[PDB]
DNA sequence: CACGTGCTAGCACGTG
DNA sequence: TGCGAAATTCCATGACA
DNA sequence: ATTGTCATGGAATTTCGCA
DNA sequence: CACGTGCTAGCACGTG
DNA sequence: TGCGAAATTCCATGACA
DNA sequence: ATTGTCATGGAATTTCGCA
């Protein structure tokens, strides 16, 4: 209908637990749909309580039409349900077992799952001071589909550390 | 009486003819317009004007006049001026009458993130244990974050800045001379990124004015919002940076928001113009945006400004002068004229001074 | 949907006709340059209007383009600052772009004594004791009477007035509305004697104009003679009353002591002019330099001043705000116009208060 | 050979001993020798140590191109000597015993000298307080020989408390 | 620990 | 076009400090 | 070596709806 | 003793 | 008268606050 | 019921010494 755009859709889910990081177990992964932007937080547990802290972040920056996510427990409650409603985000999930986004959400995902991965055995137990330079790297990569970074179709100008 | 030669009819230059010169008491006078005056030797004068001058270290006018009742010479304001200019005290205390040239208004930041403005509002009122604010205003956006730290350390700058570069790395970061800003630490962490420190001169504001104004505009929002009700402002800051990093511009007819993104997120009353467009197609017209906007010239000079020149004499605003003090410091030599505005000078110390033309005075006579 | 005869084609006062008025989504819409935008019934639309502002309680323009993205209707802007007028934190908190009328110049004080301009320099660094200066200037002539104390108190201003007043009675004093002068002993002390007590308007030193002034050159002397040595002003106090009271000012060509008395006395550079004079050819001429003295005219008008009118819509600005509190009090009234730059209000509390214009902002819209 | 004017003469002596008036034994006058302006100075003895006390508040006001005074010893000191060349003051000396003024001192100096006794006995021992007063009365009182005041004279404009 | 740089407190009086 | 009303833009004033 | 700024609301002025 | 009115202090940081 | 230099006056800027 | 001021020093301008 009318084309895909940022912050039309976020794409949300944990990753963990891992190795404790300063004492940080897991992380909230947030991608924009359209940009393949991503926001990366550090959080204890993967419960509403902390989706919050770190959602809330986010959403003083800027803030989804849409999110979407799998039905995960943080993610179907009613405190998230009822936060989402008070900011006027509708929430949108994935049938269960059967995990979905776009072509360029899934592969992000991936390249985060193993980005991460890999700088967690190389780099062991010391994850935490690192997620801002994985996210960096994740928004300075280049699409392959889209000529561009996620970086410059976010902010529309060449970042000033290129990857 | 060496130039005496006038009581024997004779001519010396600068002394008016058409006057009579006698004698009487063992002093050499005139008869006058005023009435009948005293011409001291020229040796005697020094001292003269010193005295008179001394009596209340009157400036020009108020010490010609109070020689003026006993004396007559020629050019005796010039004989005045000489003392003036050679008086410490009223050197160093005395106000200026000139004005600072008009100010410069530097070009907007190209693109975002070309240059951060820091600075820290508070001490304020206890919140959550809070009391300061770390502001982060994008020179080229406007757009603002707003980080509640417990003190206006470097600990706390670079714990706050941390979070905010994992979106972005900017060129430059704008500050003040304010201690967390010119430790070494931040130096080190600054350098570790590949970002350049810039540093305003000091004791001027202006200089870091995009913050300091994007600060009211922080204050004025936040008091409106806790009018009749105890100021617990930590709870609000996200609400502030939100509603300000949204709010138009009348001059650019645009908000932080959209100079950063080009579309508004969901928030309320989203524009929604360019929703038919590409991203493409919206991010192109961003570009077109961001060159045409609106950007002031320097305002016209006062009557009685004046201009900083290498080697000129000019003296530094005392920072912070005890009771009854004088407000300036000896005077010192214009070495760098980096630009109409700003002076690097011999600091009274003795340092190379990066100093706001604010904060200088031209030394008279 | 109450006007909602345009979707039938019917004409409503306001609504241009060469625009096309349709229905989608069960909203009435409009065709516009802007784009596509939604008309609200009459009745939702304060609420929206309200909504928009509320975000960051943005002024005209800010909240009518927050509007514009959506909306449209006849004559936003007069919904808007409607709303404005109505918001009791935009009101009390924003600044006001509206500046002071120019500034009154009253009449210098006829004959020396006709008026006392009293006030209290200090605290200062303590010398023998001492900590403040009673200055007590008198308008016409501009001589000055520097009595040091140990506190501001009534006690110490009548134990000073007393000695002063041995030689001549004043009119009229005026004076700030420091305690030690709004006291009620210092009311009897004045009665008992005929003086009249005549009070600046509060958190307005410019009325006090001439001892402040006159305070300046007291500071600024004091200064220059403390250079290079620690700051024991009490035993200068004295030598620095002598030296400003014979200081010619450049304007008047003449010296307080002059305006006082007529002739110098055994100071330095004595005038003697009227030396040969009788004392009452000397006396008249007095007279006559009394009434020529140069006098300054009120300056120009801003261009975006105000004047205070009867019935008026004016806010006092807050004497001394928290941090994080409205700098404006509630709305009040004019009642009298005692002059172009002096006000009686309604005040908030609620009396009659006599404000200068300065602590004034008119009430926009 | 140039016409009497103010401050070119200022007449001094002391008045006392008096009744214990708050502590204060003895008085200071100070005359102008055309104006016949007085001033009058509370002192706790006929010392120089404090008649120069008083006269550096006068002198803070005015200074006179002389002082007359009697071979009073106060008058007659070393420091006062030294203090009254400090400012350029002549001192003058009236032969000793056979006492001199003008004529208008020599009255005013009556004149201070009974007012002052009047209100002596009238008002007893609290006559400190009255000095400020007496010193009023004595400036507007008119003079006999001149059609003016004192106060008229000095100031040149009419007094705001008449008498 | 005084110093430079950035910030906002504070104390004194007379009166209710 | 041209005219009256409406909209939009001009801008100096003040507060950050 | 670095440099004032922009929200604001009456007043000035340009655009708009309609002939 | 908090309040209004007049005044000037003061504390926090990083660094030598 | 007129001309060049000297004197005097104009004034906006800042500090009292 | 009360209200800005004046010292200051370059720049503008009027007066002065001499023909
Ligand atoms: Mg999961
Ligand atoms: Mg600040
Ligand atoms: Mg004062
Ligand atoms: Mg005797
Ligand atoms: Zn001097
Ligand atoms: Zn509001």
């Amino acid at each position: 209908d009318r084309p895909q755009k940022p912050f039309d859709k976020f794409f949300i889910d944990y990753i963990g637990p891992l190795p404790p990081s300063q004492g940080y177990l897991y992380v909230l992964v947030v991608v924009d749909g359209m940009t393949g932007f991503t926001w990366l937080y550090p959080t204890k547990a993967p419960s509403t309580s902390a989706t919050v802290k770190s959602l809330n972040v986010l959403t003083s920056i800027a803030i989804p039409k849409v999110i979407h996510s799998d039905q995960g427990a943080a993610f179907t409650s009613s405190t998230f349900a009822e936060w989402a409603k008070e900011r006027g985000i509708h929430l949108e999930f994935s049938t269960p077992y059967h995990p979905q986004s776009s072509g360029k959400v899934e592969r992000k995902n991936s390249d985060i799952k193993r980005l991460l991965t890999k700088l967690l055995v190389g780099r062991p137990t010391k994850w935490y001071d690192l997620l801002p330079v994985v996210q960096l790297a994740l928004n300075n990569t280049y699409s392959p589909v889209l000529k561009y970074t996620p970086h410059q179709l976010l902010f529309g100008i060449d970042s000033n550390t290129p990857f | 009486a060496e130039l005496d030669q006038l009581l024997q009819g004779h001519y010396i230059k600068g002394y008016p003819k058409q006057y009579t010169y006698f004698l009487e008491d063992g002093k050499v006078k005139v008869s006058r317009p005023e009435g009948v005056k005293i011409i001291p030797p020229q040796s005697d004068r020094q001292k003269i004007v010193l005295q008179a001058h001394n009596l209340a270290h009157t400036g020009r006018e108020a010490t010609l006049l109070k020689i003026a009742n006993l004396y007559w010479w020629p050019n005796m304001r010039k004989d005045v001026v000489k003392q003036l200019g050679r008086c410490q005290q009223c050197l160093i205390t005395n106000a200026s009458n000139k004005a600072s040239g008009p100010i410069l208004r530097p070009d907007r930041p190209q693109k975002p993130f070309d240059k951060f403005f820091i600075d820290y509002i508070g001490p304020l009122p206890p919140s959550q244990g809070y009391l300061y604010v770390l502001v982060v205003v994008d020179g080229m956006t406007g757009f603002t974050w707003l980080y509640p730290t417990k003190a206006p350390s470097t600990s706390a700058t670079v714990k706050s800045l941390n979070v905010l570069t994992s979106i972005a790395i900017p060129k430059v970061i704008h500050s003040d001379q304010g201690a967390a800003f010119t430790s070494s630490t931040f130096a080190e962490w600054a350098k570790e990124r590949g970002i350049h420190l810039e540093f305003s001169t000091p004791y001027h504001p202006q200089s870091s004015g995009k913050v300091e104004r994007k600060n009211s505009d922080i204050k004025r929002l936040l008091t409106k919002l806790l009018v009749g009700r105890p100021t617990k402002w930590y709870d609000l800051l996200p609400v502030v940076q939100l509603a300000l990093n949204n709010t138009y511009s009348p001059v650019l007819k645009y908000t932080p928001h959209q100079l950063l993104f080009g579309i508004d997120s969901n928030t309320p009353f989203a524009n929604q113009d360019t929703l038919d467009l590409t991203r493409e197609e919206e991010l192109s017209l961003l570009q077109e945006i961001r060159t045409s906007l609106y950007h002031p010239s320097t305002p016209p000079a006062s009557s009685r400004s004046w201009s900083p020149v290498v080697g000129q004499l000019v003296q530094e605003r005392v920072a912070r002068p005890a009771s009854l003090r004088p407000r300036w410091h000896k005077p010192s030599t214009v070495l760098k004229v980096l630009n109409p505005r700003t002076v690097v000078i011999l600091d009274h110390l003795g340092n190379n001074r990066t100093v706001s033309i604010d904060n200088l005075k031209p030394t008279s006579h």
